[PDB]
């Protein structure tokens, strides 16, 4: 009992720091994905003011 | 160093300059390369107005600059020359369209490839037609029976509603497509299919396929492979969707599968940027979403004085990497009422057809179902929402307490249940009766994978022994306690005679 | 009047060519007599976006442009696009250009209002943050409204967004002397076809007699080029700014949604070809945004409270559009699949849905602390949600027993029956004041109903009508 | 209000006035700064007045970089900040203190105008929205303050 | 590659046999197409391919067919810019290609070889 | 930093603490969600070493005590190089990390040490 106590214990604080590691991972892929999209619209951009 | 003056139209002027007379009548061709031909005069030119070059070359007259008419080259031009007179031609794109063109293979000319001869034809329908208004239509009713248990349960398609297929490289998209095709075989419907970009061997694959099947009575798939020009592959949709509104309002019922829009688009962005436009995501030009609104909202179902004629679009996009929020993919999911979603994962897994039966969505939903299959679907869909649910839990099906092992007992089985082979479309009935089997418990019995063969069988048998059914639902179209307890008794036959083996 | 020819066109982009004196203004709408292919006029309108001078404008078309012809003739209207306003164009839809598209009849209105206006001034709002009430009880207790502010609605299809939109309606209409406008900015046409007949049954539009109904339905649907489908949202801004400037009606503003109208001024800005902002946005989104989220007020006339729906993009609370969304927004509504999928009507959740107007000093401190108390039950519960499976409802303490089953009561005396879900269900319309729902809730929070079955909650009212249905209940189990 | 001048322009104001508007203040602040009198600026945002320098930027068909804000978007807020100073005792001692503000979108401090805006300010408040959520107010961070 | 697609499908047409037609790099067309566009006149599409792009490679694969007369064996390798199959001409190839084979880096660098990504790789056949 | 012109105690240590380093700096992604009892005899040597280490790192500044209020240090090379011998031998292992935080010379660690088992 002992043991499946501090296996639950280690779950309830793993399972909790995978969740914040969730999101500050989905927060930076977000800032990511935003400047990849900005930097692929801009260098579009830079030909057309080539042209 | 400007486009338009070209030293010798500067000449005409100034022989010519008295005052600014109309000069429509003619019109020279400036300059032309890659598909395009910036063209002088024609001042009374509509916009998509297919003007005419010398030695037979047909353009149409996209964006009217200030002196000079960008034209892209319905073909390959290579052969016109700087200065050439091109004729204006007063139509705009327009096709033949007449019931002959049930059956056969055509080029988005609507001028046929499969060589056989020519579809004679009276009336013409307009490419580029506005679609059926606010006050024209009928809210969704029909159920199309696409054939497949996992759709025809949880992602409900109807007539004339746009239910989108949406995937990645090779997922069972035109699996699907075929599917759905050769299931109406029964009921009465027309089938288009415009493939956009494709291989002549691809399409020539799915035309055989057609043939040997006997669906080619009813089908006319357009065809635009690779090598034909960005215009071809962009009208390619449109003339589909003109052919098949022709027979909507015919009071009759359609299904049209654009495969894809994704080379339609980038077609269009192809003769966007080559004609000097401004570009936005990933160069595309702002009229995508219009483009692909346009098109799709010419499918719906129409009212009851115009005829109840409908036409169900069920377009393709493929998705690159699983980027769904990409700019086509959320254009075609925003403008669709449904979206089909397969996955690689599972496609690879074994369940097939790979639909991602979370995500995959039907603002239709279950107005248009069957009452039988609205019965059983109900309970399909929570139970299968159930083992979603305990889907993290199945490693730890050793001491997990019995009731969520026999949740995921029942959940497995019910996976076994969704495969299908490919292209065998089943009959509303016969799903009904596979989910019936399924979601009342009469699997738990046979292990994980004997189920597809057990349930193969009870259809045949049922089929065979109890015909009392399948006329049962053909006339009510709704589960009766009758019916019920003539599947019971079926069931438990045919799983009695197939355990003794 | 000023006639000027068309210089070129390039889509939906058209460049006009006037003579050297008459010239119209910026956002100035443009009829250009067009010819169809029957050869029928077809008067296909612009809006004067740019003046890049040698007397040439350059206009944005409302309409499809295929069959325009260089050189025909466009007359300067010389005035921001005019709709029909007024109380004519209640239960009639309507385009961006104020021209109905359910064939009824023609609005006989002569009152006309330029699409295009500032927003009131600084000296004319109405100072007082006031909450809006409802009559729901988990939007009136949970999320609570502010009149004359803008309220996001985020809910995914089958959680009932239309049937609220419906009752929002209903009540604005019946307890207040309020009257709603729909906007449907990027509207396919089915589901506009659906909204139009379900409003027609559900009684929101009297087919019967017109111009007594709740409603005008401004219809721009996604077939519409890109520079309609913004400016429909304009369109139903004013005509529901003069039902409250001029009649001081308490009007009710829907936007569906805002996210299409954004990506439609993006359109415009890239068919326009200035150089784009961040991700993919048009340079000038703040200042949209702007131009229609500052008409949403209370002046010191009436009050526009916006309920509009927003849209999150590649699920981004961050991207552009939502971002300046929310800078607006002044509380959330969030309703969820999982009280759809179970029966607790309306599928608000509690806890995803959140006001800035939840404030004490806004509300009341009684209101204020029966709220946090009920959040403070209900998150326990999803808390307990796993527990209690495994421990057994009765090995937890009488603490969390006590927690689980107000938090039941709780959560199903947050269902309604609604006013326009009476058709299909079968349950008489309700509304539940604050004052019912406050006292209500202290009621089943305080341990005092702590005695009644948790069907009694179920779909009702109020408590009172809680009560009755308990001594209902009680007296069919009995016998 | 005895003491507060209010240079206000909403939203949906012209990019330009929004990008003046500051400047107008620093201008108001400046006078009294001068004859030996105290002064206390609140620039509500800074961020606000970077997006509308970016739109007016853009609407030029300016060279951006950076999330699309331009070249001059750290000249613009270090002309804005820097005239913000404790006067020399020559000059009447007179200060304008100058407390700008700064949203951040999910915490995004390594965004370029919050660091850009850091670079230049003597310090840095950084409310947190958990705190703020929590009840915690007001929600200064007193460990990255 | 149109060089020796011609005289291949001369061997195709009248010396009416089966033919094999390796090609090696195929993406290295679509890179010269990218490198010429710009230069040309032509306004760069996304990453910097040419807006003439699917319709190049059109002009190939659809010229590179089976015929009754003839029926020519094409089995030609597509670099992958990154390994990112997302790029445009790895991803216009996969259209027209009925068998495709995905070499993948970790099959490579772990010592699997050859590194045919299984799962990835898929068939008509 | 080669040996050739920084002595090859100098480069060792260097070396030794670049080593451990990068050890801590790879065990970081599964500390994150596991916590250092996960680890191995070896590895949570290496993180208690590496813990130390990058604390002993710290130094307190003299234009940085108007922030810190602490006196700032001056120390150099000959016993830079000693004190991270020392932590690197596993001598001081005794000694807990706060008394590494925020001093110049291993002795004043090892004397705040001593102050923080004089606080019992
Ligand atoms: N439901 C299914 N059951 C068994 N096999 C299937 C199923 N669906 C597809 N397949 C197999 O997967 C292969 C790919 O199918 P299909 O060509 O329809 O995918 P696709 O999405 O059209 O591919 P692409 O995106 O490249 O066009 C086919 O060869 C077929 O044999
Ligand atoms: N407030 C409600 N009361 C009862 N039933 C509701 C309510 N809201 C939604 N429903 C159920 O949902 C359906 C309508 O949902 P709807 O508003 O059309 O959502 P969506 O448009 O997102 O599908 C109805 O069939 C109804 O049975």
């Amino acid at each position: 009992a002992s043991e499946l106590a501090a296996r639950m214990t280690a779950m309830s604080n793993a399972t909790d720091n995978a969740n914040e590691l969730k999101k500050t991972l989905s927060i930076n892929y977000n800032r990511a994905r935003q400047a990849k999209i900005t930097g692929e619209i801009l260098e579009i951009v830079a030909g057309a003011n080539a042209c | 160093i400007r486009a338009d003056e070209i030293s010798k139209i500067i000449r005409e002027r100034i022989e010519g300059y008295n005052r600014e007379v109309k000069v429509v009548n003619t019109g020279t061709v400036l300059q032309v390369g890659d598909g395009i031909a910036r063209i002088h005069g024609l001042d009374e030119v509509m916009a998509g107005e297919l003007v005419e070059f010398e030695e037979g070359t047909i353009g149409i007259a996209l964006n009217l600059e200030s002196n000079n008419v960008g034209v892209v080259l319905m073909g390959d031009g290579l052969m016109i020359q700087e200065g050439s007179s091109v004729k204006a031609t007063g139509r705009i794109a327009q096709i033949p369209v007449s019931e002959a063109y049930l059956g056969r293979v055509i080029n988005a000319l609507a001028k046929p490839i499969d060589g056989r001869g020519e579809i004679t034809a009276s009336e013409s329908r307009l490419i580029e037609s506005p679609a059926p208004g606010i006050m024209s239509r009928r809210s969704v009713y029909e159920p199309l029976q696409t054939g497949l248990i996992a759709i025809d349960a949880m992602i409900p398609v109807g007539r004339g509603q746009r239910e989108l297929i949406i995937g990645d490289r090779q997922t069972g998209k035109t699996a699907v497509a075929t599917d759905t095709i050769l299931n109406q075989q029964g009921q009465n419907v027309i089938c288009v299919y415009v493939a956009i970009g494709q291989k002549a061997s691809s399409v020539a694959q799915v035309v055989t396929n057609f043939q040997e099947r006997g669906a080619m009575e009813y089908t006319i798939v357009v065809a635009e492979t690779a090598d034909s020009p960005a215009t071809l592959q962009y009208l390619a949709p449109y003339t589909g969707a003109a052919l098949a509104e022709y027979f909507m309002y015919r009071e009759r019922h359609t299904l049209i599968i654009y495969d894809d829009l994704s080379k339609q688009a980038q077609a269009y962005r192809q003769m966007s940027l080559l004609l000097r436009r401004p570009p936005g995501r990933e160069a595309y030009p702002g009229d995508v979403f219009y483009l692909h609104s346009r098109l799709l909202e010419r499918a719906a179902k129409l009212s009851s004085l115009l005829g109840e004629g409908s036409m169900t679009a069920l377009p393709i996009v493929e998705t690159q990497a699983g980027d769904v929020s990409a700019y086509i993919p959320t254009n075609v999911i925003s403008i669709t009422d449904g979206q089909i979603f397969l996955s690689a994962d599972l496609f690879n897994a074994g369940i097939r057809p790979a639909i991602n039966v979370g995500i995959s969505v039907s603002r239709v939903g279950s107005a248009a179902q069957i009452k039988a299959m609205k019965k059983v679907a109900g309970k399909l869909k929570l139970e299968l929402a159930q083992f979603a649910e305990l889907e993290a839990f199945a490693q730890f099906a050793s001491d997990l307490d019995k009731a969520t092992q026999n949740q995921l007992a029942r959940g497995q089985r019910l996976r076994e249940l969704l495969k299908q082979p490919q292209s065998a479309p089943l009959t509303v009935e016969e799903q009904v009766m596979t989910i019936y089997t399924g979601t009342n418990g009469y699997l738990d019995s046979l292990e994980l994978d004997q189920v597809r063969k057990y349930l193969v069988e009870l259809r045949t048998y049922v089929k065979t022994n109890k015909p009392e059914f399948q006329e049962i639902i053909s006339s009510t179209k709704t589960f009766t306690e009758e019916a019920e307890a003539l599947l019971k008794e079926a069931i438990q036959e045919q799983m009695e005679r197939f355990l003794l083996q | 009047k000023n006639l000027g020819r068309i210089a070129q066109i390039i889509g939906p982009v058209l460049d006009v060519a006037f003579p050297p004196g008459k010239m119209p203004n910026i956002y100035n709408a443009l009829i250009v007599k067009g010819r169809d292919t029957a050869g029928q006029p077809m008067n296909v309108t612009c809006e004067v976006q740019q003046l890049l001078g040698n007397n040439r404008v350059r206009a944005v078309a409302m309409s499809a442009t295929d069959g325009l012809t260089r050189g025909m003739e466009v007359i300067d209207t010389g005035a921001p696009l005019s709709v029909p306003v007024g109380g004519a164009t209640l239960g009639r839809i309507f385009n961006v250009l104020g021209e109905p598209v359910d064939n009824l009849g023609p609005v006989d209105t002569r009152t006309t209002s330029p699409i295009h206006r500032s927003a009131p001034a600084f000296t004319q709002l109405d100072t007082k943050l006031s909450i809006f009430e409802t009559g729901i009880k988990v939007v009136d207790l949970l999320a609570p409204y502010r009149r004359g502010g803008k309220i996001g609605l985020f809910g995914g299809a089958g959680v009932g967004k239309t049937v609220l939109i419906m009752e929002l309606i209903n009540n604005i209409a019946k307890a207040h002397g309020g009257v709603s406008v729909f906007g449907g900015v990027g509207e396919r046409t089915r589901e506009g076809n659906d909204l139009y007949m379900e409003m027609k049954e559900s009684g929101v539009i009297n087919e019967q007699n017109i111009a007594e109904s709740k409603v005008a339905l401004v219809y721009g649907q996604m077939n519409e080029p890109p520079g309609a489908r913004m400016r429909v949202g304009l369109t139903a801004l004013t005509m529901a700014e003069y039902f409250r400037d001029v009649n001081e009606q308490d009007v009710l503003l829907f936007i569906d949604n805002i996210f299409r109208f954004v990506q439609a001024g993006s359109e415009v800005s890239a068919l326009l070809g200035r150089m784009p902002s961040a991700v993919g946005y048009q340079p000038t989104l703040s200042t949209e945004m702007g131009s229609l989220q500052e008409r949403i007020t209370s002046t010191k006339e009436g009050s526009i409270t916006s309920i509009q729906a927003v849209y999150v993009p590649a699920d981004d609370l961050t991207d552009p559009a939502p971002a300046t969304t929310f800078a607006h927004l002044d509380a959330t509504t969030v309703l969820s699949r999982g009280l759809a999928a179970k029966g607790i009507y309306p599928a608000v959740d509690p806890l995803d849905s959140t006001s800035t107007m939840l404030q004490p000093r806004i509300v009341g401190e009684e209101h204020y602390e029966i709220a946090q108390r009920v959040k403070e039950t209900l998150q326990r519960y999803k808390e307990l949600q796993d527990i209690i499976a495994i421990l057994g409802l009765d090995e937890l303490s009488e603490e969390d027993r006590l927690t689980v089953a107000r938090a039941r009561k709780i959560e199903r005396f947050l269902s309604q029956p609604f006013f326009v879900a009476e058709v299909f269900t079968g349950s008489p319309g309700k509304y539940v004041g604050l004052a019912e729902t406050i006292r209500g809730f202290q009621l089943i929070l305080s341990g005092e109903l702590d005695s009644l079955p948790e069907q009694a909650f179920y779909l009702v009212g109020n408590i009172d009508e809680a009560t009755a249905k308990a001594m209902n209940l009680e007296m069919e189990s009995k016998l």
